[PDB]
RNA sequence: GAUUAAUAGGGACAGUCGGGGGCGUCAGUAUUCAAUUGUCAGAGGUGAAAUUCUUGGAUUUAUUGAAGACUAACAACUGCGAAAGCAUUCGCCAAGGAUGUUUUCAUUAAUCAGGAACGUAAACUAUUAGGGAUCGGACGGCGUUUAUUUUUGACCCGUUCGGCACCUUACGAUAGGAGUAUGGU
């Protein structure tokens, strides 16, 4: 009791302060089948690899 | 695979299956839905359009078309914009009857000012 | 009372108002590379002698 | 002068309302710039810069452009 | 001059929501809700068009409704019910789709 | 002789894809409305895309696809979609005997504040006259802008039609809700099944 | 065309939404739409005015002449997408068989 | 011999702004009518029907032509006009608004007796104190896109006038019916 919500506390310090994982990403994002223009970026990076 | 312009005209009063060649000029066979059944209230009905359809499908692969594009419409006008039960039943039967259907459109009179 | 927390909620809808106007001031024109002047130092406009 | 360019908007106004005949926001801003014209012109009497029986109705209009 | 005319309209709210419209969604969707599809629905229904009659023949009070809560379930209650309309106005006010209006 | 069975079974050649173009404000609840549309749409075997960057619903018929009024379907489907009706309603319109309109009401009145006394009047008091004319002609009524979109079954959408002309006509809705509420009441028994009913309207 | 073909060509322009913005409405003003226009028709009419009915279809196909509206445009308002809308033939004074057969 | 130049006026100029008005012109479909073909049994309405049109071929399919009307979608918690009202393009004609100016006569003004111009419906009802939007100027600018680089415009931001409307706060205010009887006519 008087912890940290280490959450909460990350959020709060930034309210103050302001090539094998990217093919599951678009296995998971081919399934909405919303475009959503972060999956467009992460197209043309999947072109240039 | 021939491909014949089906035109549907889908009203709320009566369904016609037309089937014309890819001119629009030389009409192949049509069907009306009223001709199909004996009640003026049931002429447009689904089992209309059913039978109607059926009836097209059988003449024209008696001639050997096997392929229609299909072009859908309905009382444009003034009227509704919509087709009726026609449509529906009459591509479903036409489809399960044999047909590959190619380019579907609805081509309903869209008047720019009407009244 | 009803009157000082009606003007304070005020208050602060107008600070908060000012805050985002110098904010995006600040970000859109060329004072974006300074150092931000703290409040305790605002507080005074001269000193003369 | 003041009063004259407010004239000449008034023949300006009128002989457009001439060619064109069938309108009526020409006509309504016409009467408004007659109303216009005579308000000046009844305080420029009053100071006296111009004589007194200097009248404009159309013939001034006409004899001004001409 | 109409009395079924003048039933028929007021208890419309009650009937659409709870099964009679089977094109529309939320009726659509009170019809296999489970206090509709209970054993004696209709008989409630009944009893709640009952209680409007006669809230509409001069009654101030209701028999349906409860008169004592702890003060945070009423206060829960009110402003989640205003939350609810007030969000659906300005759903309504985007999508340009006009509200009946009341106060 | 009006029942439509369901389908119970490849019919296309051309692939065949339809569009529609939402703003803003729509691609929020659109975006956290449509997994139940592609769900339900995957369950009729038509793949349904939404485009937030362009702002574009597509729907387009898969290979496996079966039932060739899926397409029309699924094109007034997301018409609805991009004209706000909610997502229930919309997805609603994939049954079988359901079908949408939308009907133009802004021809119809010359003057404005005459034309929002009659919107209004068509709207009723506390929406009631509204759920009066879903529940005695069985539609969804959305009187939407300038326009109104109702859903339902093929006579509703012609007796709301009536109505929506007749009530910007300045014939009253209550009028007209008390005239379908008659024609109800002498449908019922068959036993005036065809006389001229115009003796009791 | 310079074949004497009288054809009407019907284009349509939808305003560009640019990213990075936050209105929601992208309004051009009337007189930014009147010299959209001006330069949506010296364009087409400059750009077909010299071919002749074949090039002209050779140039309908990829849309090359909405690529260079948008292209051209883009200094008044920008522009989503322009496309040509409708192609009417409206009088072909030849029945010629040596450029009908050379089509062929 | 002639004041402040008004945080009241009227005018001038410049870039403009507007679905404000008139005249012409240009289109767009749709409806009706007619013609040419392919037709080949109903079509049309309605909750059902009926009147009606239908082997000289209706409804339908395609292509033209004429006429009259209107200007879909864009289309708004917007724009313009004093009001009714005003939505196709382009041209002409005057007018008007706001802004800016290193623009002028200096009370010209405010209000309305009299008078003058424009013209099937109803039916549920000195500040407030700012903020978020909005559009019309004018100014400023870290920047993205025009831009092969300067214009210039689009987007974002801030300042400033002006105006349709929202919410909050008021600064306050203030403006006989229904039953039951009794006796007459």
């Amino acid at each position: 009791i008087g912890n940290l919500d280490l959450r909460s506390e990350k959020q709060r310090q930034a309210e103050r302060d302001l090539n094998t994982a990217l093919k599951k990403y678009l296995r998971k994002q081919r399934k909405k089948n919303i475009i959503d223009e972060k999956r467009l970026k992460a197209e043309e990076l999947y072109r240039q690899m | 695979l021939v491909f014949g312009v089906a035109r549907i005209f889908a009203s709320f009063n009566d369904t016609f299956v037309h089937v014309t060649d890819l001119s629009g000029r030389e009409t192949i066979c049509r069907v009306t839905g009223g001709m199909k059944v004996k009640a003026d209230r049931d002429e447009s009905s689904p089992y209309a359009a059913m039978l109607a359809a059926q009836d097209v499908a059988a003449r024209c692969k008696e001639l050997g078309i096997t392929a229609l594009h299909i072009k859908i419409r309905a009382t444009g006008g003034n009227g509704t914009k919509t087709p009726g039960p026609g449509a529906q039943s009459a591509l479903r039967a036409l489809a399960r009857s044999g047909m590959k259907i190619g380019r579907i459109e609805d081509v309903t009179p869209t008047p720019s000012d009407s009244t | 009372p009803k009157v000082v927390k009606k003007a304070t909620e005020i208050k602060r809808e107008e600070l908060a108002a000012i805050k985002r106007r110098e904010e995006n001031e600040r970000k859109h024109s060329n004072k974006k590379y300074e150092k931000r002047k703290s409040e305790r130092e605002k507080a005074v406009l001269v000193k003369q002698q | 002068e003041d009063l004259y360019f407010l004239i000449k908007k008034a023949v300006a106004v009128r002989k457009h309302l001439e060619r064109n005949r069938k309108d009526k926001d020409s006509k309504f801003r016409l009467i408004l710039i007659e109303s216009r014209i005579h308000r000046l012109a009844r305080y420029y009497k009053t100071v006296g810069v111009l004589p007194p029986t200097w009248k404009y109705e159309s013939s001034t209009a006409s004899t001004l452009v001409a | 001059n109409d009395l079924a005319l003048q039933r028929l309209i007021a208890e419309s709210h009650i009937l659409s929501e709870a099964g009679a419209n089977p094109s529309h969604w939320q009726s659509s969707h009170a019809a296999t809700t489970g206090t509709n599809t209970r054993a004696f629905a209709t008989g409630r229904i009944a009893k709640k068009t009952t209680d409007m009659r006669i809230q509409a023949l001069g009654a101030k009070e209701s028999i349906l409704t409860q008169q004592k809560m702890p003060m945070n379930m009423r206060k829960g209650i009110v402003k989640h019910q205003e939350e609810k309309e007030k969000k659906r106005r300005q759903e309504a006010r985007e999508n340009g789709i006009v509200l009946e209006r009341e106060v | 002789k009006w029942k439509i069975e369901p389908f119970l079974p490849g019919p296309f050649l051309e692939e065949s894809s339809f569009m529609t173009l939402f703003p803003k404000y729509r691609e929020r609840y659109l975006k956290d409305c449509w997994p139940l549309v592609t769900k339900a749409l995957e369950k009729h075997g038509i793949a349904a895309t939404l485009d937030i960057v362009e702002g574009s619903m597509t729907v387009k018929t898969t290979r496996k696809t079966y039932d060739p009024a899926a397409i029309l379907k699924a094109r007034d489907l997301i018409k609805l979609l991009a004209r706000s009706v909610p997502a229930p309603q919309a997805l609603k319109i994939l049954e079988d005997g359901m079908a949408c309109d939308i009907i133009k009401i802004r021809s119809m009145v010359r003057n404005k504040e005459r034309f929002v006394k009659r919107r209004q009047r068509l709207l009723g008091q506390n929406g009631t006259t509204l759920k009066a004319l879903e529940l005695l002609t069985q539609t969804y009524i959305l009187v939407h802008g300038n326009t109104v979109s109702v859903m339902g079954g093929y006579k509703g959408l012609k007796e709301v039609r009536r109505v929506v002309e007749d009530t910007m006509n300045n014939i009253h809705p209550i009028y007209l809700i008390k005239e379908l509420m008659i024609k109800r009441e002498l449908a019922k028994d068959p036993a005036l099944a065809h006389e001229d009913w115009s003796r009791y309207l | 065309t310079t074949d004497h073909y009288l054809l009407r060509l019907f284009a349509i322009a939808f305003t560009k939404r640019r990213p990075n913005q936050i209105k929601k409405t992208t309004y051009a003003q009337s007189s930014q739409i009147r010299a959209i226009r001006r330069k949506m028709v010296e364009i087409i009419q400059r750009e077909a005015a010299s071919c002749t009915l074949h090039q002209l279809v050779s140039k309908l196909i990829p849309e090359v002449i909405g690529r260079e509206i948008e292209k051209a445009t883009q200094g008044i308002y920008p522009l989503q997408n322009v496309h040509i809308r409708k192609v009417k033939l409206l009088k072909q004074p030849k029945f010629d068989l040596g450029a009908l057969m050379a089509l062929h």
